């Protein structure tokens, strides 16, 4: 086979230049190491790491967070650390379990759930600076920070703005590997089916649609890797041989093609549109559509089966039940 | 019908089968003796499915399925409408998904490049091969497939998944959903760099490669490299559907419980229980 | 290079001008807290005496 | 020094003010927002509200 | 009564659903599609008949020129019209739009399928200092092998026939990605270092096996125009060589697989 | 022991983290509706924002 | 009303003049 | 300096108004919709809307 | 040395003055919202709160 | 060596104190850490809340 | 290289200035934690004696 | 070597203490761990708890 | 060789001690650990805890 495509076989070690920034140079932290295995599979080198007052903010907040969801676990386990790393997966930090609408809840029901999730908003945020501003510090454009954004928004629209438009807090995602997932389920039972919801469809679709996107663009450019087409900003600005069939190969196979530069725009369109997708999906659910199946029964979009064992009306309509 | 730079790369040559009779590109399409073969397919197994859903009881597009054939059939041919057809066009899938990739291949060839595309585009022809073929196999019945129909195909989907109690603990799907979910990020992260380089925003000068690399090595402290985020895509996307397959061909043939249950391994070591 | 600026050292005076603002407004952010905690437990007296019960 | 007593206004050779002002500055919102949140999260301390406290009353 | 209803069947989710559409196809249409015919558009015709505009919907198409300002000064306006005139030596098999082309003399020199490169920039690709990119370990004094891999120089060169082309003389780097990109060998029976791409050679213990090309045709792989730097044209002709002999070194490669 | 309790759970619920005990809920006595989902495609008005809302 | 409760001024006040007197 | 008593000015030359400036901005826009909002979750102290406080009354 | 009697002082020679400052702030930061934490989590030693603690009470 | 006996000392010339110390400072606190909240997990040897035990009580 | 910041080392002095007044500040705030600690003794005294059960 | 019987020592010329002392130190802590908790998870040999262990009564 | 019989000892020369040392030493922490926990999940067989075997009786 051709090796040099899934790994690499001889390394290279040599000085790397620093891109000296618009500001912030002096707030670079760390002695740069290497790691040979790393090496492997794309650059060795490890350190050093920008810091600055977005940081040092993302990571006191996120810190308080993770602090109180952790602590609350432990709590759950009264303490006990042998159990505690025993059960770690099924613990968790829930939100209200009583109905109180909008109020800010007990601290023993869903008042530390609140706090905590202020914070990882708040750490959230101050990362989406960090991204933005070292953007700008070093002269490029804003991209990132933007598909980043929607991200966020998306975390924001599944933690409280949903839980708002409909007012009440017991609708927030739970803290902790097992429960988070837990309340998937629920959130789609209570909302009558969520593969019947058509921005869950969309949003699935560009997914996939990105799976598709990176396997055809990796594969494309470890394809032509032999012309040097891996150095793909050299492509944009000087089209070489490489990104010439590149171009010729999909242009042969689906019958239209795009270029080295446009590529990425459909990758970041893509990906963006995954997350935004599913905003609205939710924005929409229990404001607007209370039971997604039903919906799309009004609309016919459901499909309808015979009965496969004799078909069963519900006991509780018929004559002299029970309650 | 040509890009400027097209033709000198128009050359004969590079056909797996079949040599020089199918060796001929139709506008901007290329043929090829797979080509002839996958049309073929396409044509007649979209006309199969119309057929199909012509006697169903509806005609809205979410709403139309092509169903397999009941369980006590076996894995035998069904009758055309109890489930018959639905093998035909199963049949023209596998098909036209062959024919799609070997042509694939021969573009390949004539360009001189490597076969990374028809390769990778092999890795989900797989799953659907497991799905449809292999676990129905395992079971002993084409009725543990899946049916064709947008809306009735996620039902299969569905039900499948609460077979065992909550789908979303198989390991399998966790390692799947983790990679679906680092792919769309990073894919994400690999579109905006390189936009961000390119289009830099005002009179400013396009930006250099090192500048990629100082980016994310303030950001987050490390960068990947420029050739290895393309081969490191390509291996995340991948294993959507390589670990994935795991867990698929495990529920039903090797595991019959509810998926929590089986970290029951962990829960239960009776040192700590 | 023998000195504090030895050949361009990189741009801090000896500014003991800001170790001065900094304590004087570090006290005052205190003092005002002491102050304003002694206000608030006049409306809500906090730590409460031990009930009949406890121990 | 300008009249001193100690060395202690050499900190700031070493520890840097911008790094410390910003600091200090999420710190204390930290701490604040904690207080406040956690405060009218309760039953005694909530002002905001009616007294749900049901302070024996019931 | 219910909410987000705008009649007894008309719904305020249903009316979303096709602006969200509108919106996907928008951004497709006159957007991302338009940005695809940056290069090689508009398209060109050695057939048909009196055209001046590809598929129809589309001669506005291409979308208005950008103009990007290059790192080490100039600017390239983008789409552009960059005209081939190397004159190919290809003969058509049928003067027929979309049938294939057989070369007229030996295709790895002549430049053409698989053996074809961009005409790019004839100048040496550079650092964010303004150093040479792309040179040799001779240069890159500073730059060195990892310690625990096979220093490939000093090793034979096996090509295609299992006879060995000539021996290592050194690796090359690109100095912004520490990156090895070339081995530069000596050609045995001549006086000549030729430059193989390293993504052509499997590198082993004690041999470097090149599949691509025969041992004869090593003679012929392109000359660098100076000795210790290389151009960007330079790179893509190096390059085409050796991938062109992929489908050109032996006969049996254009056939199929029967 | 009081460590125990979230695993006592599970083990009852098929090994899943859900945090209820449904026999409590449901089985000892008839006070709790075990139906959850809305029988209309539209959130009904009435019954569908804050404080009417089930948790 | 502060009666023997005193404790948050003790903590907040004893730190306040240390921190007045130690970084003169 | 232009008639001051202190330095304190001079923190504009450690410290850079821009991003101050807009930092506040931001800061200060997320405490005013923390509290505006957070009020008006409450009963007694919401305006926009009935007392559903219900404040003795029931 | 100032009048000093062991070398301890040359630890700050070794260990730097930065690190520790910034560590321990984070350190005892982190040991005191445990504490702080735990405390409000009990029914005895929960100030804040009315004594839900049923002290013995029933 | 000054009025030594063994070459113990030496280790420091091998082992870095830097190392040491740091990694030292976790680990009491870890296992400091383990004890105490494992301490407070039972019903015997809990200080912070009620004699929950039921000692042998019902 | 034969100093202590051998031939221009980043800067370090002979100061245990700093030595000094990091353990001054160091024992205040341990003094103060005792002082402090005593007081909520006696609002809240936390060990408690042995109960009549026990062993 | 002074007054030797064996090599055995010409270990520390083949392995590097700082290896070997960084691995027990390690390994040694965790068997301990191991030991005591998964000890403290009995009825019987658990000290911290009343034995609620039941011996054999009732 | 200093005295030997076989020439057993060249395969130090073909293997090298640190690999073969430092590989036994997880290999047999692993089968000890197995045999160890393995023993205590019985029934026969268990120190550490009151017979739950319930040997014969019943
Ligand atoms: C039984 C329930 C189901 C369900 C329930 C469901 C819900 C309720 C929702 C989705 C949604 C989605 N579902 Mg679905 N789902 C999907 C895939 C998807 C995603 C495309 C999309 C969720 C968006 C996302 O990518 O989240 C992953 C990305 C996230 C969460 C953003 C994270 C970014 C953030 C900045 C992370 C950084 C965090 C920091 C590091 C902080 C650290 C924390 C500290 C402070 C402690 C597939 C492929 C399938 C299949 C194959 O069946 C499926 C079936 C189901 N879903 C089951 C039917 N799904 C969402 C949606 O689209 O709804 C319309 C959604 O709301
Ligand atoms: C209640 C049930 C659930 C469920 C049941 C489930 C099952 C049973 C399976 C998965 C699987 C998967 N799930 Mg899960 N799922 C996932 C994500 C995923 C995917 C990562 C993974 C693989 C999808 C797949 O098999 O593609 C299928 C794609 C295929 C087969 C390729 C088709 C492409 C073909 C080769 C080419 C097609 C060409 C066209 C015909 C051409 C037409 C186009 C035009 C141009 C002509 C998420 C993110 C979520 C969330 C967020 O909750 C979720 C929830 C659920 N899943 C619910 C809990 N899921 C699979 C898996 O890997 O399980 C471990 C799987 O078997
Ligand atoms: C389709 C769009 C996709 C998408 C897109 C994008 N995603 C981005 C970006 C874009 C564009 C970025 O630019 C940004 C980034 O920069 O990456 C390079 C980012 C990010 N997405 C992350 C994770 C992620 N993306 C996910 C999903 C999707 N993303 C969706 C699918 C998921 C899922 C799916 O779960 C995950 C988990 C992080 C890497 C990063 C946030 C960092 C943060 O916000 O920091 C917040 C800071 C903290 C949490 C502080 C850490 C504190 C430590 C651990 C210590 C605590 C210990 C304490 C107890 C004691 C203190 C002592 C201490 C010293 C020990
Ligand atoms: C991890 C790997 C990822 C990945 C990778 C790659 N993906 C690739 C390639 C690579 C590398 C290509 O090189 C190739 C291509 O050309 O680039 C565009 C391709 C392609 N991937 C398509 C669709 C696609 N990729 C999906 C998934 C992933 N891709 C995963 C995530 C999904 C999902 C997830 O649903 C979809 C729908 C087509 C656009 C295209 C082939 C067209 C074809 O196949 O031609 C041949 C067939 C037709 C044009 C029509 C077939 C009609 C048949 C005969 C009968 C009707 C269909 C019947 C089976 C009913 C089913 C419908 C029912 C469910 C309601
Ligand atoms: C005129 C004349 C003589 C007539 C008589 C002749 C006659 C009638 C003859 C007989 C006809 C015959 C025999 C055959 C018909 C022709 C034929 C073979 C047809 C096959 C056609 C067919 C089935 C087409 C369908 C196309 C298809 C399957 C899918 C459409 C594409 C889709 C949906 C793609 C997913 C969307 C997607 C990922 C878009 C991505 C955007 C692009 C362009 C990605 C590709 C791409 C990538 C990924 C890069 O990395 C890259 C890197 C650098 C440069 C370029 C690219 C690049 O273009
Ligand atoms: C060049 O410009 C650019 C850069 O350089 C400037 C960049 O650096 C960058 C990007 C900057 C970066 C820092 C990139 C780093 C970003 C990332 C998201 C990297 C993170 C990747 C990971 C965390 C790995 C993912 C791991 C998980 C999600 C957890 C999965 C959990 C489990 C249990 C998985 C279990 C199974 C496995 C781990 C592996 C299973 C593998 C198999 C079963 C089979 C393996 C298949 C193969 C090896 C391929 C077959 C072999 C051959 C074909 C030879 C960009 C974008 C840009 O393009
Ligand atoms: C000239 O006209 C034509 C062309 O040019 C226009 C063609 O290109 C073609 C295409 C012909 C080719 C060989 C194309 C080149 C070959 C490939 C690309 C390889 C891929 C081909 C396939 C995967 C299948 C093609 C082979 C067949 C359809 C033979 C049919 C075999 C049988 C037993 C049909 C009779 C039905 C029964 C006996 C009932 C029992 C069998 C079942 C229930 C199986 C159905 C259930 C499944 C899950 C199917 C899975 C099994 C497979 C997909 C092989 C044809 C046919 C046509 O003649
Ligand atoms: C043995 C039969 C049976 C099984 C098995 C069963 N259910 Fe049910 N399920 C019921 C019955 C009966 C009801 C309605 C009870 C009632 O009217 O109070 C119900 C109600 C429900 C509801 C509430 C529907 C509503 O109207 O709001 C959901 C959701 C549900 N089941 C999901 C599940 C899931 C998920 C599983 C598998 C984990 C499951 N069920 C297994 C019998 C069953
Ligand atoms: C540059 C120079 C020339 C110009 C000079 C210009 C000037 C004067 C700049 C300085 C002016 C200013 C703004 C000075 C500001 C000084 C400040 C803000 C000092 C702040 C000190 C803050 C301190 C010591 C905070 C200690 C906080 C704690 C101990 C919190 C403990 C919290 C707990 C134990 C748990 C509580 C939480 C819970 C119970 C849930
Ligand atoms: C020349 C030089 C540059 C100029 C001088 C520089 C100056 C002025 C330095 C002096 C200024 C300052 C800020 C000095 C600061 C000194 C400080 C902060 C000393 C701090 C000491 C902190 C100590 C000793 C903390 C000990 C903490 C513990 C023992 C915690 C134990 C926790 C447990 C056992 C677990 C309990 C957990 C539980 C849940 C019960
Ligand atoms: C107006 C008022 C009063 C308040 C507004 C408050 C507000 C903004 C609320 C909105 C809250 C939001 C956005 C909540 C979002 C919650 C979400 C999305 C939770 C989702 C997932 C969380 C998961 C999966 C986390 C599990 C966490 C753990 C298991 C522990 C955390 C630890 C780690 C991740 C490891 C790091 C720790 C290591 C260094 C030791
Ligand atoms: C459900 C999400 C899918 C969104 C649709 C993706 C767009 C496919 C691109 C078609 C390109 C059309 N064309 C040939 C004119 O270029
Ligand atoms: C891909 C997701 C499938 C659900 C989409 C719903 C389709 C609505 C269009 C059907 C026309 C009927 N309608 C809305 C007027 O009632
Ligand atoms: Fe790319």
């Amino acid at each position: 086979a051709d090796y040099q495509t899934i790994y690499t076989q001889i390394q290279a070690r040599g000085p790397h230049i620093t891109v000296s920034g618009e500001w912030g140079d002096n707030d670079r932290v760390g002695k740069p190491f290497y790691s040979y295995w790393l090496g492997k599979i794309g650059d060795a080198q490890i350190g050093p790491i920008y810091l600055g007052a977005s940081g040092i903010a993302a990571f006191a907040f996120g810190s308080t967070a993770i602090l109180i969801i952790l602590f609350n676990m432990a709590a759950e386990v009264h303490f006990d650390p042998l159990q505690f790393f025993r059960q770690f997966f099924w613990l968790g930090l829930y939100p209200p379990k009583a109905q109180y609408g909008m109020g800010i809840p007990p601290l023993h029901d869903g008042g530390w759930w609140l706090m905590a999730g202020l914070f990882m908003t708040l750490s959230l945020g101050s990362w989406w600076i960090r991204v933005y501003s070292r953007a700008r510090a070093l002269g490029l454009g804003t991209h990132i920070a933007w598909n980043f954004a929607a991200a966020i928004f998306f975390v924001l629209c599944i933690g409280c703005i949903h839980p708002t438009l409909v007012g009440s807090w017991s609708e927030g995602v739970p803290f902790g590997i097992w429960p988070h997932i837990d309340w998937l389920t629920a959130f789609s039972i209570r909302y009558g089916n969520f593969y019947y919801c058509p921005w869950h469809g969309f949003s699935i679709g560009f997914a996939y649609g990105c799976g598709l996107l990176f396997a055809a663009h990796g594969a494309t450019i470890l394809a032509v890797a032999r012309f040097g087409g891996d150095r793909e900003i050299e492509q944009i600005t000087d089209r070489g041989t490489a990104v010439e069939r590149a171009a010729l190969f999909w242009r042969w196979t689906i019958g239209f093609n795009a270029t080295i530069e446009s590529v990425h725009r459909w990758g970041w369109f893509f990906s963006l549109m995954v997350m935004v997708s599913a905003s609205v999906g939710i924005l929409l659910t229990g404001t607007f559509v209370d039971n997604w199946y039903l919906w799309c029964v009004k609309h016919g979009a459901a499909p309808d089966y015979p009965a496969y064992l004799p078909a069963t009306p519900d006991p509780a309509s018929l004559p002299g039940a029970p309650k | 019908a040509l890009l400027s730079f097209e033709r000198k790369y128009r050359v004969r040559g590079g056909t797996l089968i079949g040599g020089d009779l199918f060796d001929f590109w139709v506008g901007p399409y290329f043929v090829g003796f797979f080509g002839v073969s996958a049309i073929f397919f396409i044509f007649l197994g979209v006309s199969l499915i119309g057929y199909a859903a012509s006697q169903g009881p509806t005609w809205d597009p979410f709403a139309i399925s092509i169903n397999p054939p009941d369980l006590k059939y076996g894995l035998g041919a069904a009758p055309l409408l109890e489930g018959g057809f639905w093998q035909a066009i199963t049949v023209c899938a596998l098909g036209a998904f062959i024919s799609w990739m070997l042509r694939e291949v021969e573009i390949s060839r004539k360009l001189g490049i490597g076969w990374h595309v028809p390769l990778a585009f092999c890795v989900p022809i797989f799953m659907f091969c497991v799905l449809q073929v292999f676990r129905p196999l395992l079971l002993g019945s084409w009725g543990h497939a899946f049916p064709y129909g947008i809306l009735s195909h996620l039902d299969w989907v569905n039900n499948f998944g609460y077979q065992y109690l909550n789908w979303h603990y198989n390991p399998g799907h966790m390692s799947s959903v983790s990679f679906l979910f680092v792919n769309a990020m990073a894919l994400g992260l690999h579109g905006g760099l390189i936009l961000s380089v390119a289009n830099p925003g005002d009179g400013d000068k396009v930006k250099t490669a090192e500048h990629e690399n100082q980016y994310f090595r303030d950001v987050v402290g490390y960068s990947i490299g420029a050739l290895s985020i393309h081969r490191l895509g390509l291996f995340l996307a991948s294993n959507i559907f390589l670990t994935g397959a795991f867990g698929t061909i495990a529920s039903g043939p090797f595991w019959t419980r509810g998926w929590p249950e089986w970290w029951g391994w962990w829960l239960d070591i009776p040192f700590w229980s | 290079a023998d000195l504090k600026p030895s050949l361009t050292g990189l741009t801090e005076e000896e500014a003991k001008e800001f170790h001065g603002i900094f304590v004087t407004s570090t006290v005052l952010y205190l003092a005002t807290a002491v102050i304003v905690h002694y206000l608030v437990w006049t409306a809500r007296p906090w730590i409460a005496p031990i009930p009949k019960g406890w121990v | 020094a300008t009249e001193y007593r100690t060395a202690s206004w050499k900190l700031w050779l070493i520890l840097d003010p911008r790094r410390v002002l910003t600091a200090l500055f999420v710190y204390l919102t930290v701490i604040a927002l904690l207080i406040h949140f956690g405060l009218l999260s309760t039953d005694r301390l909530n002002w905001w509200e009616f007294q749900r406290g049901l302070p024996k009353a019931a | 009564m219910y909410h987000g209803a705008l009649a007894q069947h008309l719904d305020i989710a249903q009316l979303v659903w096709y602006a969200q559409w509108l919106v996907i196809w928008t951004v497709v249409l006159l957007y991302l599609r338009r940005e695809d015919r940056r290069e090689g558009y508009p398209l060109v015709e050695p057939l048909g008949l009196v055209k001046l505009a590809p598929e129809d919907g589309q001669v506005y198409e291409l979308p208005y020129p950008k103009t990007f300002v290059l790192p080490h000064g100039g600017t390239v306006t983008v789409p552009r019209r960059r005209p081939e005139t190397r004159e190919l030596k290809l003969a058509q098999t049928d003067g027929f739009e979309g049938a294939p082309l057989q070369p007229t003399g030996n295709p790895l020199v002549d430049a053409v399928g698989p053996a074809s490169y961009a005409e790019r920039a004839e100048v040496v690709d550079a650092t964010v200092d303004g150093k040479a990119k792309i040179v040799p370990l001779r240069v890159a004094t500073d730059f060195s092998i990892a310690e625990g891999d096979v220093d490939p120089r000093g090793l034979p060169v096996v090509a295609a026939d299992g006879v060995e082309a000539g021996t290592v003389t050194d690796l090359w780097v690109d100095r912004s990605e520490h990156y090895f990109r070339y081995l530069e060998l000596s050609v045995a029976g001549s006086a000549r270092t030729a430059l193989i791409p390293l993504g052509f050679c499997d590198v082993k213990k004690d041999k470097i096996v090149v599949t691509s090309i025969l041992s004869e045709q090593f003679a012929n792989v392109p000359r660098l125009q100076s000795r210790d730097q290389i151009t960007l044209r330079e790179e893509d002709k190096v390059s085409a060589y050796y991938a062109g002999g992929l489908l050109y070194a032996t006969p049996e490669r254009a056939e199929s697989l029967l | 022991t009081r460590s125990g309790y979230v695993v006592r759970l599970a083990k009852y619920t098929a090994y899943s983290a859900l945090n209820y005990d449904p026999f409590t809920m449901f089985l000892a006595n008839d006070k709790r509706q075990v139906r959850v989902v809305p029988q209309t495609a539209l959130p009904l008005v009435g019954v569908s924002r804050g404080k009417e809302r089930r948790p | 009303s502060d009666w023997n409760l005193w404790v948050p001024l003790g903590i907040l006040g004893i730190p306040t003049i240390w921190i007045a007197l130690t970084y003169r």
